């Protein structure tokens, strides 16, 4: 908000598979 | 001519001598593999609403 008053909203998803033997 | 010759340092005070000799030989080998195997993935669904 200054003295417009400029909004922002942000959504990240981040699976990681993983195997090992 | 007979072995009984002890007119010298009689000591049957019992006098109990030892010895203990003791030898040891040792060897040894080893062989240790191992191989590992593996992979990732992932995903990033990202987003912002400025």
């Amino acid at each position: 908000s200054t003295g417009n008053n400029t909004i922002d909203n942000g959504k990240t998803v981040n699976k990681s598979s993983n195997e090992s033997n | 001519c007979i072995t009984h010759e002890d007119y010298l340092n009689v000591v049957y005070s019992s006098s109990e001598v030892e010895k203990y000799l003791q030898s040891q030989g040792f060897t040894e080998h080893n062989e240790d593999t191992t191989s590992n195997t593996d992979e990732t993935s992932n995903q990033n669904a990202t987003s912002l609403d400025n």
